[PDB]
């Protein structure tokens, strides 16, 4: 027995975001949009780090990337289009063995909670990141095939009891426990201020002048889709010493607090596949971490 | 054979050549290879210095500069000393 | 023991104003506000540069811009919003390990201080630098969850008591020691005359480049978002020798100076911050400081 993986194994991005465009409206007038675009302005530091005090003198004077909402319209809307997919157990380029004895151990899986805790962080406004910081109210609009759903100030890091929520997750659970496909046209609206300086995705350059570049398509500033996808799946509540709720990895792994929060306690992606596949009982909460995993996508071979 | 009883003339008996320089050029006092060196100013190093990173894997101790110099041979002059904190010069 | 301070360790900026738009309006017709407009005068002129000889026979037109009040408005409007965050303890690209030693180390911070000089470098006109020179009258307008606080006679040096400010630093200080954020809608106005050249913030140009560079938002004159903000943390008065407040930096370093206050004299924020993780008794005013760098924020990192 004891079926190991195929070393080829990859999972595909089972939910799907665009571009989170960011526009500037008004909190009564949300139809006029103007396109909210990514500028570049010069700084003036004090060359502050924590080594050499040596160099507190002088100018650290650079040039990043800003985008502020213009000083007539106060709100913030993003924009951007989640499609959940199906035939979330077929991988993609794996095997066809360990493949379908992972399908048969998640086929019991509790798809309700998992859809729940994605359209809440889809509808309590977890896709924008630093934009929370300082709203007035956050109105989440979510369309999803012809049906408006209107979302006020809900608390994130709970994932607490709403209708509305369960009922788009009706649908989204539908399309995860099995194939076709749904859509949901996304809006937000942040009360952030008038003229207020927003948040959009930050880019990696290298040889850049810009110290700070924001992520822009036609100069309108936007963030990054992996960023909305990583927002989506920020659901796992289910490891060592839960607290708060971090990203859906292999490893519970986040970059920026540096350490791995499923990694060395055997409660990671890898040990519990290998156990689903080979036959152990597996929990309700890491069953549903594992098909949290094989729906965010992955290489799963090694 | 270099300490020996003779006068020679970089030798130790030395006589009729003290009369001479021959025994202070031939013979050097702390005769060692040119080196130059690189200064380093206040975090900031003067020639073809380059500071680096070192692994940080088992690096105990260690201490950092800000001034100081490094006697760098006029041969490891050519490439970058690539001073670093925790070990100095090498040829990287 | 030995706490060593994570190299991705950051912090969030708390204190958020807008960019500072200006405005020519009279001191008995504070509703009829008209835009303050960047002139700008060409200058005829040879260019003389030091690494092109050969190219000082002819060019360089340059076009200086200036901003001077229209000749029928004598009272100078800059409005802003100042937006002050909570959870300034909250480490963004930090983590837990270090930042939450810092939530409790940096609990007993008296935040009604810290909190009244933001707000008093905000009313008395620290953000109003070279054009509440010579003004024969000074007003701030503070509008704040439906409350206006109104301003005359602040002298910016000291922090004095009145309890206009103090009022407004209440709840300020309730935002910054919790959770949540607080707007406060800052309009100054200053009489300077008929007429009277005002002072918009820099661009940097280069060496070469124009003369002077004023900053601009859709052809108005402004001051940067980033130069308020060093007015609003101005409250400095804790370093050895402390004659003026300064803003509070990392190392407590002013560029324009040439001289940096608390570099090199074991009172910068970094051994505070390692003496608050390995824990020796702080005062209240180091502590106070580091709250104050915590919450205007900069990677603290090596």
């Amino acid at each position: 027995t004891k079926l190991k993986a195929p070393a080829v194994l990859a999972y595909s991005r089972k939910i799907n975001p665009t571009n989170a465009l960011m526009f500037a409206v008004n909190w009564s007038d949300r139809d006029n949009t103007t396109a909210v675009m990514v500028g570049t302005k010069t700084v003036a530091g004090t060359q502050s780090v924590r080594g050499n005090p040596n160099d507190a003198d002088k100018g650290n004077i650079q040039t990043v990337n800003f985008a502020n909402l213009p000083h007539n319209k106060n709100t913030l809307l993003v924009k951007y289009n989640v499609k959940f997919v199906g035939d979330v157990f077929k991988a993609e380029l794996g095997g066809g063995e360990y493949s379908n004895t992972l399908q048969t151990a998640l086929e019991n899986t509790d798809f309700g909670t998992l859809a729940y805790r994605y359209v809440y962080n889809i509808a309590a406004g977890r896709t924008l990141w630093r934009n929370r910081v300082g709203a007035e109210s956050i109105e989440t609009v979510i369309t999803v095939n012809d049906q408006t759903f209107t979302f006020s100030d809900l608390l994130v890091n709970e994932f607490d009891e709403d209708v509305d929520v369960a009922e788009i997750a009706d649908m989204v659970a539908g399309v995860l426990s099995g194939e076709g496909f749904v859509t949901l046209k996304v809006e937000h609206y942040m009360l952030l201020g008038e003229g207020s300086e927003v948040f959009p995705s930050q880019e990696f350059v290298e040889n850049s002048k810009l110290s700070k570049q924001l992520f822009d398509l036609n100069g309108q500033a936007a963030m990054h889709d992996q960023k909305i996808g990583n927002a989506i799946r920020t659901i796992d509540t289910w490891y060592e010493d839960a607290t708060t709720p971090i990203a859906v990895e292999p490893y519970g792994s986040v970059v920026r607090n540096g350490v791995a929060y499923r990694a060395g306690n055997k409660t990671d992606l890898f040990t519990l596949m290998d156990g689903a596949v080979n036959g152990k009982s597996l929990t309700e909460e890491d069953q549903m971490f594992v098909t949290a995993n094989l729906i965010r996508g992955g290489v799963f071979g090694g | 054979d270099k300490l020996t009883t003779d006068i020679a003339d970089t030798n130790v008996f030395v006589g009729g050549w003290q009369l001479t320089a021959n025994p202070h050029e031939y013979c050097k006092w702390r005769r060692g290879t040119k080196n130059e060196d690189l200064v380093l100013t206040d975090g900031k190093w003067s020639g073809n210095v380059t500071t680096t990173k070192p692994i940080q894997s088992k690096i105990w101790r260690k201490w950092q500069g800000e001034n100081g110099s490094i006697t760098v041979p006029e041969y490891l002059l050519d490439k970058t000393i690539c001073y670093n904190d925790f070990y100095g010069g090498y040829e990287n």
